[PDB]
């Protein structure tokens, strides 16, 4: 559907409400915009 | 889970920044408002043979008319275009300074550089002038923001680099803004046709 040929899923990584930024697991603030993690 | 990349767009106040992103309507009515650094995300979504991808395009609210950009605007970017205006032989003057603050924080991402506003008659920054890119392991292209002209063709550059898959394509454009102005086609053959020419001539 949305997904795309031969993409790959990477554990933990959450996707930044406010700005879209992909953070790491261990980030519990986005390193860009600095908002929360959800 | 879909494929989706942070693209930031740089550049002179004034290049046409702002024109440029608003003109993929549906990336317009769903952008995104970042408050802390002032920013509007666009979500570009192109579909290509091998399904959608998305352009998360960082567009500023003006603040680079006032020196650089925070840290923040910049982390985690994935790609890049940067712009200036082929009538403001300054914007062009100005691209290694924008190309040097987007490397500092990013490293060497892939990053197209588009001369804005051709539509314009009097052009001032031609195509043998234009050689920053050739420098520096850049795609460049002419782009009119206002005539939609080359609208498509950093972003498939970039989708091409950043998959790794030369022979990607768009299946269809995104649905755009109507043009406000009309780019002559026989000046546009005639621009690519300079380019080509000058990026055959040594530096
Ligand atoms: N003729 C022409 N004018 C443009 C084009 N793109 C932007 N302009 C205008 O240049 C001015 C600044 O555009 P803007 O998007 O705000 O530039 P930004 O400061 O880089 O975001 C505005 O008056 C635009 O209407 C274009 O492709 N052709
Ligand atoms: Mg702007
Ligand atoms: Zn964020």
């Amino acid at each position: 559907g949305s997904g795309f040929e031969g993409m790959f899923i990477r554990k933990g990584q959450w996707d930044c409400s406010v700005c879209c930024v992909q953070n790491e697991s261990s980030s519990l603030k986005c390193v860009a915009c600095d908002a929360s993690k959800p | 889970p879909q494929v989706q990349f942070k693209l930031v767009l740089v550049g002179d106040g004034g290049t046409g920044k702002t024109t440029f992103v608003k003109r993929h309507l549906t990336g317009e009515s769903e952008k995104k408002y970042v408050a802390t650094l002032g920013v509007e995300v666009h979500p570009l979504v192109f579909h290509t043979n091998r399904g959608p991808i998305k352009f998360n395009v960082w567009d500023t609210a003006g603040q680079e008319k006032f020196g650089g950009l925070r840290d923040g605007y910049y982390i985690q970017a994935q790609c890049a275009i940067i712009m200036f205006d082929v009538t403001s032989r300054v914007t062009y003057k100005n691209v290694p300074n924008w190309h040097r603050d987007l490397v500092r924080v990013c490293e060497n991402i892939p990053i197209v550089l588009c001369g804005n506003k051709v539509d314009i008659k009097d052009r001032k920054v031609k195509a043998k002038s234009i050689v920053f890119h050739r420098k520096k392991n850049l795609q460049y292209y002419d782009i009119s923001a206002k005539s939609n002209y080359n609208f498509e063709k950093p972003f498939l550059w970039l989708a091409r680099k950043l998959i790794g898959d030369p022979n990607l394509e768009f299946v269809a454009m995104p649905a755009l803004a109507p043009p406000e102005v009309v780019m002559d086609p026989a000046l546009a053959a005639q621009y690519e046709h300079d380019l080509e020419v000058a990026q055959t001539t040594a530096l």
